[PDB]
RNA sequence: AUCCUUAUGCACGGGAAAUACGCAUAUCAGUGAGGAUUCGUCCGAGAUUGUGUUUUUGCUGGUUUAAUUAUAA
């Protein structure tokens, strides 16, 4: 009953038994892979510049713990 | 097809074709002498080394005294140019000068070069004030670092400029007088309109025509090109009147191009690479035996100083002395003077080797040293980018570009090497002073080499690059005030280098209109209409739909004054604020759309870091994003 | 596209010859290779096969 | 001229195996090797010895950013 965003809606994948009981999204097919991909990119491209140009992350405590943080009726 | 590849060769690497040189031209004519000449025309060859003209140049030359009319030379550029726009330019000066009375008429004739490139413009004007002395003539430059003010131009009578910085000068409205004394208005290069420079001429031209109808006497226009398909058409452009068109094919040129292929048979980009510097080895040995200067292009400024070293570290392995073995005492000598002395991107250990390279980002006065001694002949072997075949004449005997794609921040893509730079590339041949002929060399994947010969034969036309730069050209105008409705604007558009094109082929520039409007009036009048709907969305022009009027607002003549781009100009309008303070104030400057083929470097990424700790302008982003770069730059 | 290939009450996609599907499934690999480096602000030309 | 049988060579296509395939200035062997039998007989080409490799022979593929330049002074 909770949404995120002529336009369709499908189930987030949930694990049954860690759902359990717990409120329930609805997210559009197009956006949760483009989110994903959004995400993932700017790691790859974090990636080959880290790895190319040998550059050491500042990161540590907060930086992963900040990358750890990463309704309708009808 | 059959006649142009004579012999080819079959590699275990690459299977190469080797096009034979092209043919010697037949003579149907007189060589024209010097002699012949008027009395003061003679010091127009001042060092006469044949005392006759090339095959190219006599008949275009007497053709040019007999009419004054719109000019074409189509032509290698084999320096056979510059000697016929000078003597244009002294027939102007006698038709203003009296032959019998030896004062020269100053105030009456003005001239104008246009030359693309600002050191190219600097290179002719030593060579008119060279050929032009006699009479006592200024020749200076209008053009961007040439800083010319108010003043010196009443003074000067011949003009080399930058086509950027004329199309500023006509542009503004008080000088019309200046504009009008031109009689004489060379074009250099005006393959330019493939290009998105060429925008600007063919803005330039649409002026001279359309603009000035009130004192209305229109001057000679005389274009100066490589030889290019479509001749015709780009007459119909300007005016040409048919006989001025003179299309001249590469068999007049001073020394015949000896086309070569390599064909790279690898796919996987690390084989790849090596199968190409090995072809590129092979190709040197080949050329150095023989007492070859040669030039290797590549894509990338980086790319270039890890090529010299592959190349010093392979080809010394094969044979150290060799490249040097004569005058060794003052090869070490010259070489220790120029490169130990003013060099600092760790290429001296490549100019000590005896192989160089020159690229944008190596020095302003390492520059000119490595110029310099690669004429001398120290430098047998000179790795490159793609800046000396647009800017310097420095002709080398053996020429080999490696490598297909190029990297444009046009399209973020890596594309294949566009034909206009090829070709260029392919000019800077065995030397037409000296040597015979030349070698050009392609080091390419084999499956592009298909399109590649048909692009290399020139059967390319100019591409009208105007969707562009349409919508700035039509601000600037309606600033001058030229335009008041949409008729207006695509009468000027008639003149447009697009419009031509667009009459040649329709569909492949995209007109949908076809069969309907043969004068293609509405799809004129269409653009216009595109144009004007989002210029008055960036509040430059006003208009309105169904009544058509036309006016120019105070942001349209700011953009028309200092040449800003559309784009620039509405990232200016919604970034600056009310409230915007000196930290956006940079950002805002970085984010000017001139900076939209700024990137950062990997070995200015250092500097940079260093530089923006102490920064006293703090930056909003950060050292990966090149507005950042660019305003920690002007900082500096 | 074009009209003049109908998809028959059988089936689902237009009926072709091969050659019309060897284009298609260019024009096709076209938007996919296209809008997923627009969306992820990555060139084309790059890409390893 | 067509059609068919056997043997051999080259080969498209389809399987199975590599405890399997070989080598010998070496010993024998249709002038009888090695077996089988219902006890009358019957089958008819390898056997020994040494050795090479054998979870493997050759070859490949993937993964681990060009140049240029524009202001009003």
């Amino acid at each position: 009953s909770y949404n995120i965003e002529d336009t369709i809606l499908t189930l987030k994948e949930s694990s049954i038994f860690d759902d359990t009981d717990s409120t329930e999204v609805l997210e559009n097919v197009k956006a949760a892979e483009e989110n994903a991909d959004r995400e993932k990119l700017r790691l790859r491209q974090m990636n080959k510049d880290r790895r190319q140009k040998k550059k050491i992350l500042n990161v540590s405590s907060l930086d992963i713990e900040e990358e750890e943080e990463g309704l309708i009726i009808g | 097809s059959l006649p142009e590849g004579s012999f080819k060769r079959v590699k275990p690497q690459y299977d190469e074709i080797h096009i034979p040189a092209p043919s010697k031209p037949v003579i149907d004519y007189e060589l024209k002498e010097i002699t012949s000449l008027p009395d003061w025309c003679q010091e127009a060859f001042p060092s006469s080394e044949t005392t006759s003209l090339n095959p190219i140049q006599s008949k275009v030359f007497h053709a040019a005294f007999e009419g004054d009319s719109n000019m074409l030379i189509c032509a290698p550029t084999g320096s056979g140019k510059t000697n016929i726009a000078l003597l244009t330019v002294l027939k102007a000066l006698s038709h203003h000068y009296n032959p019998k009375t030896k004062k020269l008429n100053l105030s009456a004739f003005k001239i104008v070069y246009i030359a693309p490139l600002k050191a190219l413009v600097q290179e002719q004007v030593r060579e008119f004030q060279r050929r032009l002395a006699f009479l006592g003539i200024k020749v200076a430059e209008l053009t961007g670092d040439s800083r010319l003010s108010r003043k010196q131009i009443d003074e000067t009578q011949v003009l080399v400029s930058t086509p950027e910085k004329w199309d500023i000068t006509t542009r503004n409205s008080n000088n019309l007088a200046i504009v009008e004394l031109v009689r004489l208005l060379i074009i250099d290069e005006i393959h330019l309109l493939h290009d998105d420079r060429g925008p600007v001429l063919e803005s330039i031209v649409a002026r001279t025509f359309w603009a000035s109808k009130y004192g209305q006497e229109y001057p000679r226009i005389i274009g100066l090109s490589a030889t290019l398909p479509n001749y015709e058409d780009v007459g119909r452009f300007l005016r040409v009147p048919k006989e001025g068109l003179f299309y001249f094919d590469s068999s007049f040129r001073p020394c015949p191009l000896s086309q070569q292929f390599c064909g790279i048979k690898e796919r996987n980009s690390l084989k790849k690479l090596k199968a190409m510097n090995d072809a590129c080895y092979e190709k040197v040995l080949e050329s150095i035996n023989e007492g070859n200067q040669i030039i290797v292009f590549v894509h990338s400024r980086k790319e270039t100083s890890r090529t010299a070293t592959w190349l010093k570290n392979k080809f010394a392995e094969e044979n150290i002395t060799h490249k040097l073995t004569k005058n060794d005492a003052g090869s070490k000598q010259i070489l220790k003077t120029e490169a130990a002395n003013v060099l600092d991107p760790s290429l001296r250990k490549l100019i000590e080797s005896g192989i160089g390279t020159h690229h944008a980002g190596l020095t302003r006065s390492d520059r000119s040293l490595s110029e310099d001694l690669f004429a001398d002949g120290l430098l047998q072997v000179l790795v490159c980018t793609a800046t000396l075949a647009w800017g310097v004449n420095l002709p080398a005997h053996t020429v080999i570009i490696k490598g297909t794609d190029v990297y444009s921040p046009e399209k973020g893509s890596w594309e294949q090497l566009s034909p206009q730079d090829v070709l260029q590339m392919l000019g800077r041949a065995g030397r037409p002073r000296y040597d015979t002929f030349g070698e050009g060399i392609i080091i390419t994947d084999q499956s592009n080499v298909q399109y590649y010969l048909s692009v290399l034969n020139q059967q390319l036309p100019i591409e009208s690059q105007f969707v562009s730069k349409l919508v700035d050209n039509l601000n600037a105008e309606v600033v001058a005030g030229n335009i008041k409705c949409r008729n207006d604007a695509v009468n000027w558009l008639a003149y447009t280098y697009l419009y031509v094109r667009m009459l040649a082929s329709p569909m492949l520039y995209k007109v949908p209109d076809i069969s309907s409007d043969g004068q293609l009036k509405k799809f004129r009048e269409s653009l216009v209409h595109s144009a004007l709907c989002i210029l008055k969305e960036q509040e430059l022009v006003l208009y309105d739909a169904e009544n058509d009027v036309i006016e120019a607002t105070d942001l349209g003549n700011i953009a028309s004054s200092f040449y800003i781009n559309h784009a620039s100009m509405d990232v200016y309008n919604r970034e600056l604020d009310e409230h915007t303070t000196q930290i956006d104030l940079f950002r805002i400057f970085s984010m000017s759309e001139e900076f939209k083929y700024v990137s950062v470097r990997y070995e200015e990424k250092r500097e940079l870091k260093q530089l923006l700790e102490k920064a006293p302008i703090p930056i909003r982003e950060d050292i990966d994003d090149p507005l950042a770069k660019v305003n920690v730059l002007l900082q500096s | 596209s074009d009209p003049t290939i109908t998809i028959k009450s059988y089936h689902l996609w237009p009926s072709f010859t091969d050659e019309q599907w060897i284009t298609i499934e260019s024009q096709m690999r076209d938007l996919i290779l296209t809008e997923y480096g627009r969306k992820y602000n990555v060139n084309i030309s790059a890409l390893t096969q």
